[PDB]
């Protein structure tokens, strides 16, 4: 159960972050550099 | 006790220092042509200004038409996308790798606390007396242009009065 | 502001997204006290303590500076009485 | 029955008389 | 290191505001009733002007010592009275400090 | 209102005159 909570938390945050790099890319262009930079100092 | 007693020079002084303290400064200026305590009756002259201009109470210090900010709007500008950029990037690091999640948490808070400092120089008291003044303005307005209305639309009525009794005559 | 390029974080490991158990080879111990079989179906009946390891042994368990030579001696002499 | 309840004599604008003293630690 | 008189003179200006120290100070007798205590009162009168008035951290207390002068032609009788009258009559007096100063 | 909150109040603070040096001067008035 432990472990199937981190899975899926996991997804979540995955999905979370995702769709917030993909907004704050639309929005805001002149920041979507750094972002994928976040991406790269994430994953 | 609860109340602290009152000062000790409080007592000292009678209303016969009171109507002598005339004569007595006038006495000690004569003469004088931290101040020690020679006579029961120093406190009466006005104690003077401390030279540094300070005061300090409970830990603390204390001490005119009125009576580049583009730069710091722009430096606020990026402050706040470097900070929205920030908390994508630690909740990114809250996704990924939480257990060092403080090591960027404290930084973004900098930036806030910059923000802060940020407010301080910006710092309102000009902008209330500005507001305050146009509100009172505008009133003062408002009353006169509504007192040469009324008195014009009572000229008006005599005016239009006269010219009915004229033609009645 | 805080964007360090030479600031790089690495994947942790163990990857959690990854099968944990098959990382080092151990599944045998797992599929051996597994809940269920491949099938679904239960495979021994599941109980708490330790007793049943010891029904095999002769018993009935229902509930559940020295001088030896000497003290065989005095034993011995206890009985014999 | 009774001829007549009291009428109600509340002073709140006693300042009342309780010593404080033990108040410093 | 030892306080100027300064600092004691404004500590008990602004403590004056208290109700509970008006009260407490009116309620033992020969505090009202030596005359050195008043004299000090009305000695106080001149901390209304600038810049001495800079220095104050709470104005309500310049009313209330004027509102003990008043007190020294009233008369202690109203001792009692004083919680409820400053209770009631704060809005006014605020007010008029509001128009003594923010004007 | 439950949480006392330190040096802003509407009042002079009891605790902040006993805490004054004005206590310890009243005390060493003889000292004065």
């Amino acid at each position: 159960r432990s472990n199937q909570y981190q899975r899926g938390k996991m997804h979540g945050l995955k999905q979370l972050r995702d769709s917030l790099a993909d907004k704050i890319v639309d929005e805001f262009p002149e920041l979507k550099e750094p972002v994928e930079d976040i991406i790269k100092r994430t994953s | 006790s609860l109340y602290p007693p009152p000062p000790p020079y409080v007592k000292f002084f009678t209303q016969s220092n009171l109507e002598k303290l005339p004569k007595y400064k006038e006495k000690k200026a004569a003469s004088a042509k931290e101040e020690e305590i020679t006579c029961a009756l120093d406190y009466l002259i006005p104690p003077p200004m401390p030279k540094n201009q300070q005061y300090r109470a409970f830990g603390s210090i204390w001490q005119e038409n009125e009576s580049n900010y583009q730069y710091k709007i722009q430096e606020l500008r990026k402050l706040l996308k470097s900070l929205l950029l920030n908390y994508l990037e630690l909740i990114g690091v809250l996704s990924i790798n939480p257990d060092m999640y403080e090591r960027k948490v404290e930084n973004i808070r900098t930036i806030l606390v910059n923000i802060h400092h940020l407010l301080n120089e910006y710092r309102q008291s000009r902008e209330s007396l500005i507001m305050l003044l146009e509100e009172q303005l505008e009133y003062k307005r408002g009353e006169i242009r509504e007192i040469e209305q009324v008195c014009k639309q009572v000229h008006d009525k005599l005016t239009s009065i006269q010219d009915t009794l004229r033609t009645g005559s | 502001y805080y964007v360090d390029p030479e600031t790089t974080y690495t994947y942790q490991q163990p990857n959690p997204l990854q099968d944990l158990i098959s990382v080092y080879g151990l599944d045998d111990i797992s599929r051996q006290v597994a809940r269920t079989n491949l099938d679904g179906t239960k495979a021994v009946k599941l109980r708490k303590s330790y007793k049943n390891q010891i029904a095999d042994l002769s018993g009935k368990f229902s509930t559940i500076n020295f001088d030896w030579d000497l003290c065989s001696s005095v034993l011995s002499q206890f009985e014999r009485s | 029955p009774s001829y007549s309840p009291t009428s109600p004599s509340y002073s709140p604008t006693s300042p009342s008389y309780s010593p404080t003293s033990p108040s410093y630690s | 290191p030892l306080p100027t008189r300064f600092e004691v003179e404004l500590e008990f200006i602004q403590s004056l505001a208290n109700i509970q120290y008006v009260t407490y100070l009116l309620t033992q007798q020969q505090i009202w009733k030596s005359p050195n205590f008043k004299n000090y009162l009305k000695y106080l009168e001149y901390w209304c002007n600038p810049p001495y008035s800079q220095c104050i951290v709470y104005p309500n207390c310049l009313f209330i010592l004027k509102l003990l002068n008043g007190f020294m032609e009233s008369a202690l009788e109203g001792l009692d009275e004083l919680p409820k009258i400053i209770q009631l009559q704060g809005p006014q007096w605020m007010n008029e400090m509001v128009e003594r100063w923010a004007n | 209102k439950g949480a006392v909150g330190p040096n802003n109040f509407i009042w002079p603070a009891e605790d902040a005159l006993r805490r004054g040096m004005l206590a310890m001067a009243s005390l060493h008035s003889k000292e004065l």
